[PDB]
């Protein structure tokens, strides 16, 4: 994450992070329920083997309501193509279920038709994780969070370098040094309505951090949600 | 009717049953008895912040 400001005790409990071997963090996620997190497709595939951490605001300092949970069976979505990053989507199931407490609960699911009238329409959304502060900086021990305007898609399309999807969407900014970044990807995209927030999209991808005239593409959870519905029955 | 005025009224999804609107919740939740608010039906409710 580039500027936004910490997420604080209780703020961004639907966060999630995978973990590698090393224990290390290389992508976010977002609590659905229990035993289900949301993350991005194109993750998986940074790690041989890997954990979804919960509960985790600071690399270090054991804040003490963390919590490992060992993934069950990986759900990735059978149209995916790491050539352009289209249907960037995906569905872990938990061994155990996540027990929600202090800075850990899941996030809500909308729907489809109401979410693209009220929730996208909407003046801003939120992106958080443990991803880099500087374009080319390093990953980041205290837990983000990130206020992005939603971009108009037409100057979405014209200022990419590809090709935007039905499953993608523009948030962010063209000059102000605000975006998402490496690490990042999978982390939750959400809006605030009413002192609720819904899961509106996945952190896909982006032609570098913050870089001007370029903005941050997600992807288009509405566009799959009865895909995640068919998928938290597993499939 | 018109889920667009201030979104019906409702506190989470509004729909606009052919003449008026209805609303409805997420999971987790139970419509008031008004018919547009929402009601946590457990302690960590979906979309809340822990507190
Ligand atoms: O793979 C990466 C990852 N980094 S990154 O780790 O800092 C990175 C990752 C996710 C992000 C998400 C948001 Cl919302 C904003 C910024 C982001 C930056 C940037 C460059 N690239 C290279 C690419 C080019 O910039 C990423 C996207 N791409 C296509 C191709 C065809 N169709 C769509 C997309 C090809 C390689
Ligand atoms: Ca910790």
């Amino acid at each position: 994450i580039v500027g936004g400001q910490e997420c604080k005790d209780g703020e961004c409990p639907w966060q999630a992070l995978l973990i590698n071997e090393e224990n290390e963090g290389f992508c976010g996620g977002t609590i659905l329920s229990e035993f289900y997190i949301l993350t991005a497709a194109h993750c998986l595939y940074q790690a041989k083997r890997f954990k979804v951490r919960v509960g985790d605001r600071n690399t270090e300092q054991e804040e003490g309501g963390e919590a490992v949970h060992e993934v069950e069976v990986v759900i990735k979505h059978n149209r995916f193509t790491k050539e352009t990053y289209d249907f960037d989507i995906a569905v872990l199931r938990l061994k155990t279920p996540i027990t929600f407490r202090m800075n850990v609960a899941p996030a809500c699911l909308p729907e489809r038709d109401w979410a693209e009238s009220t929730l996208m329409t909407q003046k801003t959304g939120i992106v958080s994780g443990f991803g880099r502060t500087h374009e080319k900086g390093r990953q980041s021990t205290r837990l983000k969070m990130l206020e992005v305007p939603y971009v108009d898609r037409n100057s979405c399309k014209l200022s990419s370098s590809f090709i935007i999807t039905q499953n993608m969407f523009c948030a962010g900014y063209d000059t102000k040094q605000e975006d998402a970044c490496q690490g990042d990807s999978g982390g939750p995209h959400v809006t605030r309505f009413k002192d609720t927030y819904f899961v509106t999209g996945i952190v896909s991808w982006g032609e570098g951090c913050a870089r001007k005239g370029k903005y941050g593409i997600y992807t288009k959870v509405t566009a799959f949600l009865k895909w995640i519905d068919r998928s938290m029955k597993t499939r | 009717k018109l889920c667009s005025l201030d979104n019906g009224d409702c506190d989470q999804f509004c729909h606009e049953e052919q003449n008026s609107v209805v609303c409805s919740c997420a999971r987790g939740y139970t419509l008031a008895d008004n018919g547009k608010a929402c009601i946590p039906t457990g302690p960590y409710p979906c979309g809340k912040q822990t507190l």
